[PDB]
């Protein structure tokens, strides 16, 4: 009668389940609806994009906890503007390292990666941006949010000072902040082999509906464009 | 209009370091990478470092490996290139372009095609730099230069009131280890007594102009 | 590394004729090419991006081709604007390389040469130096002979020449002969003439 997914998206091929979780690139497809799911990873590992600090926060366990959703669809548009961010201009940070099908280059869409422009040098103040709820009757806002860091030099090379820098979100009376880490990063892992002295830290927050979300950064963020949009409850196994 | 403009050419004996500049214009300049390019006067292309947009990714050719170094400001619109301990092979015409794609790349695989050059300035690796002596000549008739050193150099005819039926020599190198050219115009006969034709000769490094007449 | 090699490096070929450049490179490179045309002593321009995409802006005459190991640069119909040497470049992984490039020049002319004489200035032998200067304007073959002679006398090794290169007007490669001299072997001879292989002559301090 009924059916069931382990892949939470066939048709994506080569990638895992914390693949299509991120949104790396060629790896969006249809993801579709089966109440009866199964949980097959103890250790949801990725392979491709961006290297990660996956043990500094709790996103390892977003497919598990996305599996027990019935329905499941990625934001068919951006939650927010990532330019007209406050903070100044800002570049969609492209990559090379996750690649498309077209050309050698892409990046999430569940997050971009902001870049001031080359205007910018200046002591700066804290910021702030909230968080609208796109997802539809429904389905809960499964939003995901990170910031990047990089060696010393290079967060000079790119920001103003070379000092961490602060960032936390919250939504749904779960507040939680984040310092970035500076040199002596931890060995590249689940990444594509390419090398690169900078990191990732991923991190996900959940809004009920109607809930709105707030995020307040620093320079090196990484801001959402698509979110999860996932409603009711799928049997867990 | 859209330009590039290289400055900072001249003379640099064997050892030294120099800081070249380009200056952007006419278009965002803060979208699209940068690339140098090295030419030998009548010879190949070869490649001396490329940017991103950003001062993220840097990279260089083996051949200038650890002696030159990239740098650019897109507040200024102006790009710079650092040079150090200079070779005598290093002698060269350095071209500043910029990139087509407007990939924020930050990442190893960013450089594309040029699409837009500058005119270049002469690099030269270790002798004083020497001032030219001009010399005068259907007719004809044109104006030497003799006796100077630095290959860069151009002539205008009028203030550059004709280019039409000239043709510029290359320079020649004699035994005395200076550089020679001369420039003619096709001119008809009737022009020796309306018409009084002026060559306009400029050296830059050694801040060198000579106009004369016939 | 990457190394590329271009293959005909001169080309030679008639007015509105099909001319063809290929490129191959010493590893394997996915359409990552691009060609760029430069004239004698001015700046580049690139011509085709990304195998075969033409550039916006440049005549439609134009065309490229490849993919993989084997890349192929086309001019349709040719016309005398385009004599410049071309050069294929890579965009892939490394430093981007160029071919060793390919020259190309035209083969429909045989004006016959303009010659000119010219005596030195006065005011170059008050420093003690003298100069003639021997020319050949606007001539097709580029494969020509110009000699010198000062009385009878043939001048060896004290002469330089220049290459004038053509203009792209239907024109071709013009030449200078610079004949180097001293002020005391100046005024110890008479006449002055070069010889091309028909000369023009003139006497020293004569109308
Ligand atoms: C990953 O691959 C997809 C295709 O599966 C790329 O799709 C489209 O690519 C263009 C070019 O980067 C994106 O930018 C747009 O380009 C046009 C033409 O230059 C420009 O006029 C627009 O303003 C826009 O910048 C386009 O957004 C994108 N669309 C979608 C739905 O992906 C995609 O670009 C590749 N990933 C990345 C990060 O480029």
């Amino acid at each position: 009668g009924t059916r069931t997914r382990g892949k939470l998206c066939p048709d994506c091929l080569n990638c895992t389940d914390l693949d299509v979780a991120l949104g790396r690139p060629m790896c969006v497809g249809t993801t579709p609806s089966a109440k009866a799911s199964i949980l097959h990873e103890v250790r949801p590992v990725t392979s491709g994009c961006f290297p990660i600090m996956h043990d500094r926060t709790k996103i390892r366990q977003l497919p598990n906890l996305l599996r027990g959703y019935e329905k499941i669809r990625l934001s068919t548009q951006n939650v927010i503007d990532a330019e007209k961010a406050p903070g100044g201009p800002y570049r969609l940070g492209t990559s090379g390292s996750c690649p498309n099908a077209t050309s050698k280059i892409g990046f999430f869409a569940t997050m971009a990666w902001a870049v001031p422009k080359d205007n910018y040098k200046n002591a700066t103040n804290p910021l702030t941006v909230e968080v609208p709820y796109i997802c539809t009757e429904g389905e809960d806002q499964i939003t995901v949010w990170g910031f990047h860091s990089d060696n010393k030099i290079q967060m000079k090379s790119l920001y103003g000072d070379s000092n961490p820098q602060k960032f936390t979100s919250s939504a749904n009376g779960v507040t939680t902040h984040y310092v970035s880490q500076i040199g002596d990063f931890p060995d590249q892992t689940e990444d594509g082999g390419l090398p690169q002295s900078g990191r990732i830290v991923v991190d996900y927050m959940m809004q009920k509906p109607g809930k709105t979300g707030t995020i307040v950064y620093q320079r090196g963020v990484l801001l959402p464009q698509k979110v999860w949009c996932a409603s009711g409850r799928s049997k867990v196994i | 209009e859209v330009q590039l403009v290289e400055s900072g050419g001249g003379l640099v004996q064997p050892g030294r370091s120099l800081r070249l500049s380009c200056a952007a214009s006419g278009f965002t300049f803060d979208d699209y990478p940068m690339h140098w390019v090295r030419q030998v006067p009548g010879k190949g292309l070869e490649w001396v470092s490329s940017i991103n947009w950003n001062g993220g990714s840097t990279d260089h050719a083996d051949s200038v490996k650890g002696r030159f170094t990239i740098s650019r400001d897109n507040a200024r619109n102006s790009l710079y290139l650092e040079m150090n301990s200079l070779k005598s092979e290093d002698t060269a015409l350095y071209y500043c372009a910029k990139d087509l794609r407007a990939s924020s790349s930050m990442d190893y695989y960013y450089y594309s095609g040029m699409d837009v050059w500058g005119q270049g300035t002469m690099v030269t690796v270790g002798a004083s730099t020497k001032g030219p002596s001009v010399f005068p000549l259907t007719a004809a008739l044109g104006c030497l230069v003799k006796d100077y050193f630095p290959e860069p150099v151009t002539v205008s005819w009028n203030s550059g009131a004709l280019t039409s039926g000239v043709h510029t020599f290359p320079a020649v190198l004699q035994s005395s280890g200076l550089y020679s050219l001369s420039s003619v115009v096709t001119v008809p006969s009737s022009s020796l007594g309306t018409q009084t034709y002026i060559c306009n000769v400029n050296h830059k490094p050694s801040n060198t102009k000579v106009d004369k007449r016939v | 590394d990457i190394q590329m090699t271009q293959s005909p490096s001169s080309l030679s070929a008639s007015v509105g004729d099909r001319v063809t450049i290929t490129c191959q490179a010493s590893q394997g490179i996915n359409n990552y090419l691009n060609w760029y045309q430069q004239k004698p002593g001015k700046a580049p321009k690139v011509l085709i991006y990304d195998a075969s995409n033409l550039q916006t802006g440049v005549p439609s005459r134009f065309s490229g081709s490849g993919s993989g190991t084997d890349f192929i640069f086309t001019i349709s119909s040719l016309k005398p604007e385009d004599v410049a040497t071309y050069y294929c470049q890579q965009y892939e992984n490394v430093p981007i390389t160029f071919g060793q490039g390919t020259r190309l020049d035209i083969k429909r002319t045989v004006a016959a040469p303009s010659v000119f004489i010219f005596p030195p200035s006065d005011e170059q032998l008050k420093s003690g130096t003298a100069s003639v200067v021997c020319l050949l304007n606007n001539f097709y073959p580029r494969e020509a002979k110009v000699q010198w002679k000062v009385d009878n006398a043939l001048q060896s090794g004290n002469s330089q020449e220049s290459v004038t290169e053509q203009d792209s007007k239907d024109s071709t490669y013009s030449l200078s002969s610079t004949l180097t001299l001293s002020k005391a072997d100046y005024e110890k001879h008479k006449v002055y003439a070069c010889e091309v292989t028909v000369t023009k002559s003139f006497n020293r301090g004569e109308c």
